[PDB]
Parts: structure tokens; C-alpha cells; sequence
RNA sequence: AGUAGUAACAAG
RNA sequence: GAUGAGGCUAUU
RNA sequence: AUCUAUAAUAGCCUCUC
């Protein structure tokens, strides 16, 4: 990142932490996330990896 | 013995840059994979319950004669003896920060090769590959 | 179909084949073909390996009625095939480890003690010498091994370990179950080529299906039309 | 602010919001957007050409070489059975017998998958017999209380089940 | 090395016991009447 | 009392 | 009553 | 050129107010 500065302009870092990480994120984004991430993949294999974030989004 | 066997010369002051590289722990004389070494391990130690003899295990039949040679009437624990094949035969490799030095003879003493700033010139003991030289 | 093969092999047969077919993740129902295949093979070894026993002086001798229990202590040959993997090989170790010879690269199907040697009993459809060196293109000499066919043909190995009554019991036997098939329409049955492709199968229910429905964002009915939604639109911009 | 309905399956309290409303403010937000959710993975993959694909396969081969003990490799666990936390080899055990009671022998095939699909057919099951432990309670003069726990079979009906089987047992760290 | 198998542990054990007492047996580790009490157990079994 | 700190111990 | 993931470490 | 391959248990470190 340093060496693709461009010449001339400035880099700035940002030290960052994400606040209620975990409150915030959704199951229902994963599911989102797996099915989409598993495209090209056999229908088992799908259900499969839909089935845990499906578990989630009615967690008691 | 390797330590004990060890010249040491004199220790310098100045920048050290070190580079964090995968680099082997301890020296061994034969090195396989873990799968390997397992089938090695088993045939050597549990030929019975070995399963199916898988052809990768065909270049070391013989070294598996000479193990099975040296511990034909051995009153040990099989798993003691297998878990001392395993450190014998499988490699340890970890992301270390290194200097001009990455053989595993040189990695047995990393603390006190080098730091940040100040190098230590060691002279471990034995023998070394043509291939480091 | 299986009424046929569940009447005339026995329970252990028709159990130890499809713990086998199990083993190797084949359904039963889909391919009843092999199934009777494996039966039949397991039946064939069977037999074989229940016509000799060892004596005091380890020398083959018969069975015949009248013999107490007592006295059939060691069989002459040990079966291999109708076992789990883990079993059957931990068997084969075992014996090659004894008997100092090489493990074979293959699962056996018999022993023989007399002889000491692992035996590949195969049942051919065709050229029973076709069959035989098919087989033999494996090992060859590692295991000695003798070929079958439904036409009367056998394919012996090179070291004669059987005499020729138990050859002709196998062989009456075969044709038996050969005619027995035969007159109840079931050759056709087995004959046909229909192993279509199997793999993996996942089902839901409809607890797990119903809670994925009810587990979609907003402006979506069920998970139908989520993943269409997520396979086909065009997130751009 | 997201769309609150009531669960079919259990009973509960859902809330989605999924697709909601954008927020006004700085203050915390779980509107995420489906949309760009799906735009930022269309852009990870167009980077990564092959990536979703490759893990995607890769993660199925391991599945499919993967075997139930795996689930033994983990701290304590909730039990269903019990309602309690037990070690995860304890737990799995527990739960293996309860679906042999139940007709549930997909665990006795070895792998992980055989064993998710009987959870899933068991949370179909419209009643579950299981075992759980029950304490006896004797008076010890000092008076003091003394538990012996004791095995006996029990059973819950399907909703309960199923809400045990979504439950998430809290401590503090 | 974890076991491997879809069938009881009961039955790989009896088995593995035979296949050891017959294997004694023919080295000449186990006599006739061990042998005989083995075999007469693992049938009960 | 005290420790301690959003809830506990100060025996069961 | 003490969880998930990652890295390193020791032992079997 | 270490990319591969890698059983289990335990510990330490890092990651809602
Ligand atoms: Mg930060």
C-alpha cells in the first residue's frame, strides 16, 4: 500500500474496531451469503450449507 | 550431542534485518509427509491392523525392515514408540523471523543466534547436506 | 426380485452382502444385479470352505454326517469375502504376517492353510479362460486363483487344492440356481445394464423446510424465490 | 424498525431486518441490504475469479470425508437431553442414543453427513424419547441436601424438541 | 490411529480374538486344551 | 464487617 | 457455571 | 523452490457497555 501510493497524494490509516459486531450482523445475510457463495454447486450441497444459518435465524 | 559439539564465535552489534519465513524446527534424517510417516509408523509397529498397503509406502519397505529389526523385542508402549517415530520421521515447520541462517541445525538455536540487534556467530555440531553448502 | 434371493440364500448371505454393498455405497434396490452377484459369491465360498478340516497332523480330510462338533475344531480354509474391510484385511495381515509371505495388494477371498496360499475365487459370464487371465493380469502368481461360469466351465489355478467332488457339488449348484431362475423369469431381470449415476442425497423435512421459508429477508415469499432472486438478478449499481 | 411476526414452527418472536429501512442515524443498524450485500460478493468474485467455486468444492470434499467424531472436538456443550452443559464428546454420545431410541441409525454410517440428515429428520419427529438424568435428594444431618443423580428415559413433544434443538445456553465469561 | 468400521465392536473383538487363537494355535503358542477353551468361549460369544 | 463491584462470597 | 475461531506451545 | 501433508488432549495469547 506504501509503494502504490500515488505521487504526490496522501495515505491515511484508519485504525478501526466495528461496535455491536455481533448484535448487528443478521443469519438471514448469511444464508444470503452462502447461497450465493455456492453457486455452482450440487443442490445437496446447497441445503447443506443453508441449513446452519436457517438454524440461526430462529435461535433461542 | 549437536549443542555440545558447538563452536561459537564472536557476537557483533549493529542492525539485524530478519525476514519471518516457514523454516524447519529439528534436523531429521529422513523426512516424509504426515501420511507417510503414519503408514511408516503403522507397518513398523502395527502391521496387523496396517489396512490397505498403499504403494506410497513401497520406497520406505526397507527402512520399515530395519525399524521392525530394532524393536523386534522391545518392552516399550507402542504408542511411546510411535509417537518417537514420528518426531524421528514427520517435520515440524513454523513461520519464524530468520537471518542468513534457515537450516534446521541453525533454527535448534534461533533464541540465541540473533535478536533485533546483535548477531551471535554458532557453529552447530555434526554434519551438513552438500545441498545447504 | 429379492423374494427369489431372500427364499434361497440364507440370512447370513443375503446380511453379509449388503454390509458389503454398504462398505462399497451402493443401494441395494437400485442395483439388485449385484446383489445376487455377491450372494452367490459369498455362496460359492462358503461351500468351498466347508469341505476340508484339518487334523492333529494338519492333513485335509472330509465332512460327512455323523461327526460330532467337537471334532470339527479348524476349518481348512478361512474365508475372507462377506467380511468388513477392516476385518477382512486385519485377517489377511494377520495370515501374510504368520506365514511369512508378502501381503497381497488385493482383499483375498479364501486361505487355504494346507497350501498357504490366498485364493481369488471369480465367477465369469463368459470364456471362463478369458476370465482367468483377465485376473491374472493383476497378480497372476501373488494368488492363485480359480474361475467359474454358469456353462459348466472352470478355470482351476495352476496348484490343485479341491478334489472333484466338491467341483461338481459347486458346479450342480450353480446349475440349480441357474434353472431355478430360469423357469421363475428373472435371467432378463439381472441381465440389464441399468446402473444410472448415484451420488450424495440431502434431504429436508419439512420442519427444516419450513423454518428456511420462514428464515428469508423482507419482500421474499420463501427460499424458492430467494435463490432464484440470488442466482439470476444483476446486483449492479 | 424491521418487519415482527410470529414464528410458525415454534411460537416465537421474529424480528427481520433484513431489507429494512436505511438508517437516519449513527446509532447502531442491522438494516443490512440484500442488494449490496450481493453486489459486494459479485465484486469478490470478479477480483477472485474461480474463488467461491474452488472453497465452494473444497469444502464439499471435506464434508464428504468428514466423520460424526468430529463433533467430539469441541468444549462444553448445551444438551438437549439434560438442558444442561456437558463435555462435547458427552453431548454427542447423548444425543446418538436418543435417536437410536428414536430410529435414528444414521450416525452408526460414520460420516457427518448421514448423522445431519437424521437432526434433520428428527426435528421432524413428533415426539422424542430420550435419556435424561434425574437427581434423588436425601436429608444428611450436619441438615444438609445430597443429589444422586440416576438415568431414566423421558419424553417432550415436537415444539419443545425443536426449541431445545435452537437453543443457546448463555454464561458469563 | 482411530478405528475404522461400520460394524459393532463387539464382532471386530470377537473376531480379532479368533484370528489370534488360531494363529497361536498353528505357531504352537496356545496347547490343545487353551485352544479348545478359546474356541468353546468365542462360540458362546 | 470485609472482600468486591451492576453480583456474588462471607461454607454446604 | 466457564463458549466459538485463529496462532503457538507440551504430551501421548 | 515447504508449495504439500497433518490424529487427539491440555494450556497461553488475540478477537457487546
Ligand atoms: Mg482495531
Amino acid at each position: 500500500m506504501l509503494s502504490n501510493c500515488p505521487p504526490g497524494g496522501i495515505s491515511m490509516t484508519v485504525t478501526g474496531d466495528n461496535t455491536k459486531w455481533n448484535e448487528c450482523l443478521n443469519p438471514r445475510i448469511f444464508l444470503a451469503m452462502t447461497e450465493r457463495i455456492t453457486r455452482d454447486s450440487p443442490i445437496w450441497f446447497r441445503d447443506f450449507c443453508s441449513i446452519a444459518p436457517v438454524l440461526f435465524s430462529n435461535k433461542i | 550431542m549437536r549443542l555440545d559439539n558447538a563452536t561459537w564465535g564472536r557476537i557483533t552489534f549493529g542492525p539485524v534485518e530478519r525476514v519471518r519465513k516457514r523454516v524447519l524446527l529439528n534436523p531429521l534424517t529422513k523426512e516424509m509427509p504426515p501420511d507417510e510417516a503414519s503408514n511408516v509408523i503403522m507397518e513398523i509397529l502395527f502391521p496387523k491392523e496396517a489396512g490397505i498397503p498403499r504403494e506410497s509406502t513401497w520406497i520406505h519397505r526397507e527402512l520399515i525392515k530395519e525399524k521392525r529389526e530394532k524393536l523386534k523385542g522391545t518392552m516399550i508402549t507402542p504408542i511411546v514408540l510411535a509417537y518417537m517415530l514420528e518426531r524421528e520421521l514427520v517435520a515440524r515447520r513454523r513461520f519464524l523471523p530468520v537471518a542468513g541462517a534457515t537450516s534446521a541445525e541453525f533454527i535448534e538455536m534461533l533464541h540465541c543466534l540473533q535478536g533485533e540487534n546483535w548477531r551471535q556467530i554458532y557453529h552447530p555440531g555434526g554434519n551438513k547436506l552438500t545441498e545447504s553448502r | 426380485m429379492d423374494t427369489f434371493i431372500t427364499r434361497n440364500f440364507q440370512t447370513t448371505i443375503i446380511q453379509k452382502a449388503k454390509n458389503t454393498m454398504a462398505e462399497f455405497s451402493e443401494d441395494p434396490e437400485l442395483q439388485p444385479a449385484m446383489l445376487f452377484n455377491i450372494c452367490v459369491h459369498l455362496e460359492v465360498c462358503y461351500v468351498i470352505s466347508d469341505m476340508n478340516f484339518l487334523d492333529e497332523e494338519g492333513k485335509a480330510y472330509t465332512a460327512l454326517e455323523g461327526q460330532g462338533k467337537e471334532q470339527n475344531l479348524r476349518p481348512q480354509y478361512e474365508v475372507i469375502e462377506g467380511m468388513p474391510r477392516t476385518i477382512a484385511w486385519m485377517v489377511q495381515r494377520s495370515l501374510a504376517q504368520e506365514h511369512g509371505i508378502e501381503t497381497p495388494k488385493y482383499l483375498a477371498d479364501l486361505f487355504d492353510y494346507k497350501t498357504k496360499r490366498f485364493i481369488e475365487v471369480g465367477i465369469t459370464k463368459g470364456l471362463a479362460d478369458d476370465y482367468f487371465w483377465k485376473k491374472k493380469e493383476k497378480l497372476g502368481n501373488s494368488m492363485e486363483l480359480m474361475i467359474f461360469s454358469y456353462n459348466q466351465d472352470y478355470s482351476l489355478s495352476n496348484e490343485s487344492s479341491l478334489d472333484e467332488e466338491g467341483k461338481g457339488r459347486v458346479l450342480s449348484r450353480l446349475t440349480e440356481l441357474q434353472a431355478e431362475l430360469s423357469l421363475k423369469n428373472l435371467w432378463q431381470v439381472l441381465i440389464g445394464e441399468e446402473d444410472v449415476e448415484k451420488g450424495i442425497d440431502f434431504k429436508l423435512g419439512q420442519t427444516i423446510s419450513r423454518l428456511r421459508d420462514i428464515s428469508v429477508p423482507a419482500g421474499f415469499s420463501n427460499f424458492e424465490g430467494m435463490r432464484s432472486y440470488i442466482d439470476n438478478i444483476d446486483p449492479k449499481g | 424498525k424491521g418487519k415482527q411476526y410470529i414464528s410458525d414452527v415454534t411460537g416465537c418472536t421474529m424480528v427481520d431486518p433484513t431489507n429494512g429501512p436505511l438508517p437516519e442515524d449513527n446509532e447502531p443498524s442491522a438494516y443490512a441490504q440484500l442488494d449490496c450485500v450481493l453486489e459486494a460478493l459479485d465484486r469478490m468474485d470478479e477480483e477472485h475469479p474461480g474463488l467461491f467455486q474452488a472453497a465452494s468444492q473444497n469444502a464439499m470434499e471435506t464434508l464428504m470425508v468428514t466423520t460424526v467424531d468430529k463433533l467430539t472436538q469441541g468444549r462444553q456443550t448445551f444438551d438437549w437431553t439434560v438442558c444442561r452443559n456437558q463435555p462435547a464428546a458427552t453431548a454427542l454420545n447423548t444425543t446418538i442414543t436418543s435417536f437410536r431410541l428414536n430410529d435414528l441409525n444414521g450416525a452408526d454410517k460414520g460420516g457427518l453427513i448421514p448423522f445431519c440428515q437424521d437432526i434433520i429428520d428428527s426435528l421432524d419427529r413428533p415426539e422424542m424419547t430420550f435419556f435424561s438424568v434425574k437427581n434423588i435428594k436425601k436429608k444428611l444431618p450436619a441438615f444438609l441436601i445430597k443429589r444422586i443423580p440416576m438415568k431414566v428415559k423421558d419424553k417432550i413433544t415436537k415444539v419443545e424438541y425443536i426449541k431445545r434443538a435452537l437453543s443457546l445456553n448463555t454464561m458469563t465469561k | 490411529r482411530k478405528p475404522v468400521g461400520q460394524h459393532s465392536m463387539l464382532e471386530a473383538m470377537a473376531h480379532r480374538l479368533r484370528m489370534d487363537a488360531r494363529l497361536d494355535y498353528e505357531s504352537g503358542r496356545m496347547s490343545k486344551d487353551d485352544f479348545e477353551k478359546a474356541m468353546a468361549h468365542l462360540g458362546e460369544i
